[PDB]
């Protein structure tokens, strides 16, 4: 099995994705469990994914009832309930919106530049392994006792 | 069901939506300050209106539940700094009247201009028109002429606008439950709830007096040395038992006494040596100055400066294609963007103010982990106070030898240090009694224990006894003098430029003794010294999420202001000035107006 998960975060939040960490992202956006099976890859992408008028494409969830079970996608963006009262769609106070946006710009500091992160979660099954490593060698000789 | 929970969610959305809008406003104003176009003016004003309307909406949302059920003080401090409304609960006519008063008071002062004695063609505005003739001249008559011409014009017309200003500001202050608007000015020093660290708004004022009372005799041992050294300067207008005539201090309305130095230089052919020509001679550049300024903060062991700061800052004027504002300012744009705006030339003074602004930049770098409501100094006076001490470290001669800007064979003796201490004491000492006097005056007038028919009397009733200054030309109730000063008309509090001084002379006392220095405090520096930087950065990183007294105890281990190291910084000056003033009288008599002359 290979699972390639992918997203783009701020710079300073790139340490919140590891076995153990909690905060905004691990609790409300992307839960990675504390004994997972792969590697985490990231690299800085501020020269590409931002422009001088900003870029308000990338979003993130900033509100939830509870945490995530690890590896659980959620997309439901209905209006959050904070206070003890009905909401029925209508809002203004103690009914806030759970999706916030990003505002990447190419004048920022390192702590806010958009980093590209890909998660490789891999393991075996009892099925035949459809993913091996490298082999290697040198050359082929003839008429010689060789191993 | 509780209360802290909804406040937590409200703050969690409010920070996220506030830092974005503030970045929009800050980048707009920076782009105006680099390049002067009216398009940038209208974009900056639209950004400011967006950011102000957002603050208005969140604040009027916030008052639906009181502060009284928050027991995590990080949230309660934020909602207490948020929940004040002001003129929104005031009515629709009075706010427009108040803004009209503020605009008129600013435009009479700022755009004002007084003419000559019969010429429309050469008329003098304030800066730099009126200021030079009172800055460096010797005729008593034209200094009296300008000193009368400014106030007799401007203050009389600002007087009824000031009456309307105080009568509206007092009702506005009682509409926000601070009786005596000066108490509303003291409310930023109010600390409550943190036991063993508590404070009060009434506890402040006498503390200022209880910090002034030790500054007194040194000042007179300064002042007589000033006054007798005006004997050979203006050799008719000296009362050796008396105050000072207030148009002779080499400047405007009695705040800085630097321009007397060329008269009051003690030692003739032993100059206070400036090293600007040294940078001129061996091939320097504007960039090398700020490179060495970063090299100083490596030497204390602090964080370095981001590449995005060196990328888009401005450290050289654009020549002449564009018109650029060069008033040197450290600009924290927010969101990890820090820049420095300056039109630096090859000068030792630009080296020194480069360190003075870079200290501000380091202070902005330090607390950038707080909520957006709590990103500032812990009180109003800390920021310039931590900005100052890098200049005091960088002016040291051994620091100039270690950076190759002074030949390492050069010796230093006492007369150089006495000249240096005098040219420092003209800056530091002279501001304190005048600042105390002006803040005391405005506090009293806001208190309403001085009605409208004693104002321009009571000013001079303080000005002779506390500052040691007598007016030269009689004033009646046509005038209004405390309004001839820039921070009075522009509604700026003036208290901070007192307290700053006291704060700075605690800090050089506490940091620079920890780097194990020998000898006096005036030859001290933090260089190649890591524990000093650790002790400092444990204070700069805090923010304002704590009481400011805890942030003071983090450095010095006291909760107050002590002028006694200010005594220790000024020792050799004082112990030589006593043998100077051995042939004079100290103090002043208070009768002596020079129209009872
Ligand atoms: C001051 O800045 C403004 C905008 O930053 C410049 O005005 C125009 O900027 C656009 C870029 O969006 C250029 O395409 C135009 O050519 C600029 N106008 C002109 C008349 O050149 C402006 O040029 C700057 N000031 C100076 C003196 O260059
Ligand atoms: C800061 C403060 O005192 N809040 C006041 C509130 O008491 C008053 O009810 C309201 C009226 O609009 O104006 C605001
Ligand atoms: C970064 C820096 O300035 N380091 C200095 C070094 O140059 C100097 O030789 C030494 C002795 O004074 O003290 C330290
Ligand atoms: C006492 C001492 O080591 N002083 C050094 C000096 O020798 C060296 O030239 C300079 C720059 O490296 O830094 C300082
Ligand atoms: C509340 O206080 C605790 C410790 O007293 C701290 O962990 C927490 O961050 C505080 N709450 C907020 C919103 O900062
Ligand atoms: C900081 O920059 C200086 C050069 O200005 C360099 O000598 C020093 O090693 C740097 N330190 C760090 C932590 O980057
Ligand atoms: C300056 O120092 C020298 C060297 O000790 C000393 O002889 C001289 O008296 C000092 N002068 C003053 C004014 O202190």
């Amino acid at each position: 099995n290979v699972y390639a998960d992918s997203f783009v975060i701020r710079g300073d939040e790139v340490r919140q994705i590891a076995p153990g960490q909690t905060g905004n992202i691990a609790d409300y956006n992307y839960k990675l469990p504390d004994d997972f099976t792969g590697c985490v890859i990231a690299w800085n992408s501020n020269k590409l994914d931002s422009k001088v008028s900003g870029n308000y494409n990338y979003l993130y969830r900033l509100f939830r009832k509870s945490n995530l079970k690890p590896f659980e996608r959620d997309i439901s963006t209905e209006i959050y309930q904070a206070g003890n009262k009905p909401c029925n769609g209508v809002a203004g106070f103690n009914c806030y919106f759970p999706l916030r946006s990003y505002s990447f710009r190419p004048t920022y500091g390192v702590g806010h530049q958009p980093y590209r992160v890909v998660v490789l979660s891999f393991e075996l099954l009892h099925a035949p392994a459809t993913v091996c490593g490298p082999k290697k060698s040198t050359n082929l000789v003839k008429n010689k006792c060789v191993n | 069901s509780t209360i802290e929970e909804q406040a937590k969610t409200f703050l969690d959305k409010f920070n996220h939506e506030a830092e974005d809008l503030f970045y929009q406003s800050s980048l707009a104003s920076w782009n105006y300050n680099t390049n002067i176009t009216e398009e940038n003016v209208q974009n900056m004003n639209n950004a400011g209106d967006k950011w102000s309307a957002f603050l208005k909406e969140q604040s009027t949302l916030a008052q639906m539940y009181p502060l009284q059920e928050i027991q995590n003080l990080t949230v309660k401090l934020q909602l207490q700094a948020l929940q004040q409304n002001g003129s929104s609960v005031l009515s629709e006519d009075k706010s427009k009247r108040l803004n009209t008063i503020l605009n008129t008071m600013s435009t009479i002062y700022s755009t004002g201009k007084v003419c000559n004695p019969d010429n429309p063609q050469e008329c003098l505005l304030l800066e730099p028109g009126l200021n030079e003739i009172m800055a460096n001249s010797l005729d008593y008559n034209e200094r009296l002429w300008a000193w009368e011409s400014w106030r007799s014009e401007v203050g009389k017309q600002l007087r009824p606008l000031y009456e309307e200003y105080v009568v509206l500001k007092n009702e506005m202050a009682r509409a926000n439950h601070y009786e005596d608007y000066g108490d509303y000015w003291r409310g930023d020093y109010e600390v409550n709830g943190v036991d063993g660290y508590d404070y009060s708004r009434g506890q402040l004022i006498e503390d200022v007096e209880h910090t002034f009372e030790e500054i007194k005799p040194l000042y007179e041992h300064l002042h007589a040395y000033v006054r007798a050294k005006l004997m050979n300067a203006y050799p008719s207008y000296i009362s050796p038992i008396g105050c000072l005539p207030a148009h002779l201090l080499g400047d405007m309305w009695g705040r800085f006494w630097t321009n007397l130095y060329s008269l009051t230089v003690p030692f003739g052919q032993k100059p206070n040596i400036d090293v600007t020509d040294a940078m001129v001679d061996q091939a320097w550049d504007a960039q090398r100055i700020f490179k060495e300024a970063e090299k100083f903060f490596v030497s204390v062991g602090l964080p370095n400066m981001t590449q995005g700061f060196w990328e888009n800052s401005m450290l050289t004027d654009p020549g002449n294609v564009q018109k650029a504002v060069c008033h040197p300012t450290a600009w924290d744009l927010g969101k990890g963007d820090f820049r420095i705006l300056m039109c630096t030339k090859v000068t030792m003074d630009d080296f020194l103010t480069a360190h003075h602004e870079m200290g501000h930049i380091q202070y902005d770098m330090a607390y950038a982990a707080q909520p957006f409501l709590l990103r500032n100094g812990a009180n109003e006076g800390f920021h310039e106070a931590v900005g100052e001490i890098m200049s005091l470290s960088a002016a040291t001669p051994k620091h100039l030898k270690s950076i190759g800007l002074l030949s390492p064979d050069f010796q230093e003796d006492n007369e150089t240090e006495i000249n240096f201490l005098l040219k420092q004491a003209l800056t530091i000492v002279g501001t304190l009694p005048f600042t105390y006097m002006l803040e005391k005056w405005r506090w009293m007038v806001f208190k309403g224990e001085i009605p409208k028919d004693q104002w321009m009397k009571k000013w001079w009733e303080m000005k002779r006894e506390i500052v040691g200054v007598v007016e030269p030309v009689p004033h009646d109730e046509t005038y209004c003098d405390p309004a001839s000063l820039f921070h009075v008309s522009n509604d700026y509090s003036f208290i901070r430029y007192y307290t700053r001084t006291l704060y700075q002379f605690q800090f050089q006392e506490a940091l620079c003794q920890a780097a194990k220095h020998e000898g006096p405090l005036h030859k001290c520096d933090i260089s190649n010294s890591t524990e000093a930087g650790q002790k400092l950065f444990n204070m700069l990183r805090l923010g304002k999420s704590e009481p400011w007294t805890l942030a003071l105890e983090n450095v010095v281990g006291a909760k107050n202001m002590n002028v006694r190291p200010l005594l220790n910084y000024f020792e050799p000056l004082f112990t030589w000035l006593k043998d100077q003033n051995k042939n004079s009288f100290v103090g002043w008599s208070t009768d002596w107006s020079p129209y009872a002359d």
